[PDB]
């Protein structure tokens, strides 16, 4: 029925990102407080999406 | 302790008046009290003559 016409539609879809850039990268801790030994532990990364 | 945009503050139950753990103990005491106070009138004091 619609051979020649126009449709136009509002559509509601998902959320997306892609990483751009990692940013503030890297934070550390050596944890010893309760542990047999030291330990190396990687705080959260932030980034840019 | 603040590092790179990341910090962390605590206040702990220690204090120059009390202990941490200084709540418990003397809520323990609490009920020592009023558990040995009970239990000492099943035994009762103590007599000698004289």
């Amino acid at each position: 029925k619609y051979e020649n016409h126009t449709v136009t539609l509002k559509i509601l879809m998902t959320l997306r990102y892609v990483v751009s850039d990692i940013l503030k990268e890297s934070r550390y801790q050596y944890t010893k407080f309760n542990q047999p030994k030291s330990k190396f532990e990687n705080l959260p990364q932030k980034l840019l999406l | 302790l603040e590092v790179d945009g990341i910090t962390e503050t605590i206040g702990t139950t220690q204090s120059a008046m009390y202990g941490g753990a200084s709540a418990q103990i003397l809520q323990i005491n609490e009920d020592i009290k009023e558990l040995l106070d009970g239990l000492r009138a099943y035994f009762g004091y103590n007599m000698i003559g004289l």
